[PDB]
RNA sequence: GGGAACUUUAAGGAUACUGCCAGUGACAAACUGGAGGAAGGCGGGGACGACGUCAAGUCAUCAUGGCCCUUACGGCCAGGGCUACACACGUGCUACAAUGGUCGGUACAAAGGGUUGCUACACAGCGAUGUGAUGCUAAUCUCAAAAAGCCGAUCGUAGUCCGGAUUGGAGUCUGCAACUCGACUCCAUGAAGUCGGAAUCGCUAGUAAUCGCGGAUCAGAAUGCCGCGGUGAAUACGUUCCCG
């Protein structure tokens, strides 16, 4: 806005793991405010995951969510009737949002029966290292690294 | 509404209030189970016999300080365009306005 | 569709000039307005006039139209097309 | 299976597999599954040939394709040649329920018709 | 560009009134074409059943893809000089926002 | 032996605290029958875990109005003040949870021309 | 055993209280016992008028009418208490019910 | 039987004033960071529309100047129409499914309506309903089942156990009377639709999204309008370019 500082709002910790950070993805993953069948895709998820490889899933979450989290955009500035994409840093809860938000498109997009199946799926790829949220982060890697040129 | 319009309902309503006991009086024959079945024809003949203005269907609400069919608000008895006015007049006792 | 309970209904004034017209034997036809009337068995093979807004049009009733109302069997609308 | 002439799915449940004949639905599949003694659950292929003979000689006794197909053809067929007015609005193609034709009749007068 | 045009009980409309207004509308402003998606013209007669120098009034709103929609009136006493002269509002509006905006 | 009351979306709680081995019941019925969903008990039980004395006293409770949610609000609020009731010098941590204040938060009504409280119709411009 | 049950309805609850209190007064004069006033749920009636006189939906008054209404018990009353009860003058807009 | 504690009900009161502390500013207004408190710097909503603008809207609520008809441009009536259908627009509802459909069990509301009415309960019916009957002029009896939700089973990506338009039979009810032209129930049928051009709309928090419940009009006839509660988000670096 043109004033005010708005304050952020306090996510409670998910109930099995404690997790604002889990919390926040289920937020991200709930629609229509059903809050509890976004817990039940997240935590089937989470399982389904724990199951390949014997691991934290709190760790494991948050590994992949460091692999995938961004460096660097441009905004579009217009001066002169031009776009001039200029790169610039990002805070971190803007990083956060943006991996957060790419991962579940993807899963969104990927192609199992399930939801939570489809989320396992997109957490397997992005900690090994082929994804569309991993994609989306060269992309956004990319054009930022063209356009370094400007401050 | 035209003073024609307002003559048509109070004829009708005198001759509902005219009609309306033998109407009951036949509705009621014919919903009796005790009475023979000869009888509830004939009930059913003279109730579908009577006039047809006898019949409450046939009444419209209206205004009654002007006329108007519609917008009656049963409570007050007037049409939303006097409704107002009468209120806001403070003529109306009891009705202010609602902030909640 | 009417409570079979209740039963048919019919006019009075169309149910008694039927009854006149089967009861002697004259094939002029019943003029009438009761296109609310249902086509009684006893109909059958009587030419019945109905109005249909502006003008009477003539019904010969045979066994199919029992059943039906009289305002089945005469339009109210005239399109020929756009 | 086979049943009125139609060869019903096979690796589906019994109530939901009759429900491929027409003429049958659902509670008609549950009435002659019921009249059989069949299990609803249990999956066409399971069935044996005694089993395929009683759910036919059920079937039998309900008009499925033909005797309905003809006799509703026939209903609307006397509606059009006895012309009245639900017969005319059969014959013009147009709602004989007394639906709205100024919009929304798409569904009884096909695609539009561009002028 | 789809065209909506409405006229009022005095002016009195038809489906040939409604032909001929797309055809001159879209002939005249045929070189915007993608730019614009929607117009709708609107006719009156103010004093209704009298007379008078102008005595109808015409006007014409259009929809620019991107850019607000813009509208324009005009005064006259015939239903075809209400029209050119709200083509001509139109034309220069239109022309002085487009070089505006470049 | 000490009393509280909640209160939070339409929902009244109604606590009763004695000290005890532990026992929780709401309304002649059970923590997990009462609250199917894993939230809702996480938050009526964040009050008693905060000061790790969980098990070290009894609770009784009833409630009314509202929904799951607002019920375990209610329930919370409660078992704050009736902690509070028992001892002062509990308030300066359970302010400090943010348990002490009572939530205000309530559905906004339907207004005049709106379809919602603050969603209005379409005005397209296509 | 005879005890006497007293309802009040009003479109005003200063002068439903202000009839209460009368008549709790009154009780007390008397000296027979009292239970009241006991308060009872209000009813509220809003209607929309439209203000406009030819098209303007979403231009309207919202008008409100509220009924109130208190209970009272006198127990232990005397042939005294109840013919001061009677005698006692009513105001306006202030229905009273006695009930024995 | 009892109690007047608690919830609640509905009148009257208290509280919150930058009141106090640490900073900034002319030592002014005023602005930041704190303690306490349920609540802290207009706490959140609602009514309240300045002088004025558009010969803006309404002679069809009503009143009114001036013109017009007077065995009709006035009055009564029966049928028909306002529901038409080569098409074009605006505002909506329902869907295109697995964050889901179906079946069994099982919890939690708030606001309104009821004597020409709401009706416990038994029977009859697959059902809409019907009969008998009971308590209510209502914080007392009733509409009334809250639904999303949770637990268990099946469905396993199919125009499908998704969707429910259209049509063919059989009925209930309101009413003098459901043909044109009513609402609803049962059996059969099973359409387009597999996520929608350019373009464009709403919304900053108990808000949006989503789920159900009530009312005015009203014999009957809401996907509209006016209200009520349940679950419950995303994001604001900033005003550079977009408009008023
Ligand atoms: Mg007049
Ligand atoms: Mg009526
Ligand atoms: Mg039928
Ligand atoms: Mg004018
Ligand atoms: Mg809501
Ligand atoms: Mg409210
Ligand atoms: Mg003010
Ligand atoms: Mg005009
Ligand atoms: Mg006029
Ligand atoms: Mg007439
Ligand atoms: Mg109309
Ligand atoms: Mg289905
Ligand atoms: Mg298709
Ligand atoms: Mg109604």
């Amino acid at each position: 806005p043109r004033r005010r500082v708005v304050a952020a709002r306090e996510i409670l910790p998910d109930p099995k793991f404690s997790s604002q950070t889990i919390a926040k993805f289920m937020n991200h993953v709930m629609q229509d405010g059903k809050k509890s069948i976004a817990e039940s895709i997240v935590y089937g998820a989470l399982e389904r995951v724990q199951e390949k490889n014997k691991v934290d899933p709190v760790e494991f979450f948050e590994t992949t969510l460091e692999k995938v989290r961004p460096m660097v955009e441009v905004k579009a500035r217009r001066v002169g009737g031009a776009t001039y994409q200029v790169p610039m840093e990002v805070r971190p809860s803007r990083r956060t949002a943006l991996a957060m938000r790419w991962l579940v498109d993807a899963a969104a997009k990927r192609s199992e029966k399930t939801m939570a199946l489809r989320l396992a799926g997109e957490l397997l790829d992005a900690a090994e290292g082929k994804g569309a949220a991993i994609k989306k982060r060269e992309d956004v890697h990319r054009m930022a690294e063209a356009n370094k040129a400007f401050s | 509404a035209k003073k024609g319009m307002i003559n048509r309902e109070l004829k009708r309503e005198k001759t509902v209030a005219k009609y309306a006991a033998k109407r009951a009086e036949l509705k009621a024959t014919i919903a009796n189970v005790n009475a023979s079945d000869e009888e509830r024809f004939e009930a059913m003949l003279k109730l579908q016999a009577l006039p047809r203005n006898a019949s409450p269907v046939r009444l419209r609400n209206r205004c009654g300080l002007t006329g108007r069919p519609h917008g009656y608000f049963r409570k007050f008895g007037l049409s939303r365009n006097k409704l107002r006015d009468t209120v806001m007049q403070g003529d109306v006792p009891g009705v202010v306005k609602a902030s909640w | 569709p009417r409570s079979l309970k209740k039963g048919p209904f019919v006019d009075a004034h169309l149910f008694a000039k039927v009854e006149a017209a089967v009861a002697s034997n004259s094939r002029k036809p019943i003029k009438t307005w009761s296109r609310r009337s249902m086509i009684l068995p006893d109909f059958v093979g009587l030419t019945i006039s109905v109005h249909n807004g502006r003008n009477h049009v003539p019904v010969i009733v045979t066994e199919h139209m029992v059943g039906h109302k009289l305002g089945e069997f005469a339009p109210t609308r005239t399109y020929r097309g756009h | 299976a086979r049943i009125a002439g139609v060869n019903i799915p096979d690796n589906k449940h019994a109530v939901i597999s009759l429900t491929y004949i027409f003429g049958i639905g659902r509670h008609t599949a549950k009435n002659i599954l019921a009249a059989v003694g069949i299990t609803e659950t249990t999956k066409i292929r399971e069935l044996d040939d005694a089993q395929l003979d009683a759910i036919r000689a059920e079937v039998a006794k309900v008009p499925t394709e033909g005797d309905l197909r003809r006799e509703i053809s026939m209903n609307i067929k006397r509606l059009m040649d006895l012309g009245c007015y639900r017969g005319l609005r059969h014959r013009r193609s147009l709602p004989v329920r007394g639906q709205r034709t100024k919009t929304n009749a798409r569904t009884r007068k096909g695609p539009r018709k561009p002028i | 560009m789809n065209i909506e045009i409405r006229t009022d009980k005095n002016i009195h409309n038809s489906e040939r009134l409604i032909t001929y207004v797309r055809a001159e509308l879209t002939q005249e402003f045929q070189r915007h074409s993608e730019r614009i998606t929607h117009f709708s013209v609107h006719f009156s007669d103010e004093n209704g059943d009298k007379g008078g120098d102008k005595d109808i009034h015409c006007m014409i709103e259009a929809r620019p893809s991107g850019l607000k929609p813009v509208a324009v009136h005009h005064k006259a006493g015939n239903i075809d000089a209400s029209i050119h002269g709200a083509i001509e509002k139109l034309k220069r509006s239109l022309e002085h926002t487009f070089e505006k905006k470049e | 032996t000490n009393y509280g009351t909640g209160r939070r979306k339409t929902a009244t709680a109604r606590v009763f605290l004695s000290a005890g081995t532990g026992k929780l019941v709401i309304n002649n019925r059970t923590l997990e029958q009462y609250f199917g969903r894993e939230t809702a008990r996480m938050v009526v039980r964040q009050p008693l875990e905060l000061l790790e004395a969980t098990e070290k006293y009894d609770l009784y409770i009833t409630v009314k109005g509202g929904g799951i949610g607002g019920q375990a609000g209610a329930i919370r609020h409660g078992i704050t003040r009736a902690l509070i009731a028992a001892d002062e010098t509990l308030k300066p941590v359970l302010r400090q949870a943010g348990f002490v204040t009572r939530d205000a938060r309530e559905v906004e009504r339907k207004k005049l021309g709106l379809r919602k409280a603050r969603k209005r119709p379409q005005f397209s411009k296509r | 055993n005879q005890r006497i049950r007293i309802r009040l309805k009003s479109f005003d609850h200063r002068l439903i209280d202000q009839s209460a209190q009368e008549i709790v007064e009154t009780a007390k004069r008397t000296g027979a016992q009292v239970c009241g006033p006991i308060p009872m749920p209000t009813r509220i009636e809003r209607f929309n008028v439209l203000t406009s006189p030819h098209v303007n939906k979403d231009a309207r008054d919202q008008y409100e009418i509220r009924t109130y209404k208190r209970l009272i018990d006198i127990v232990q009353p005397t042939d005294k208490t109840v013919d001061a009860l009677m005698k006692l003058d009513l105001a306006a807009g202030v229905d009273v019910q006695i009930a024995l």
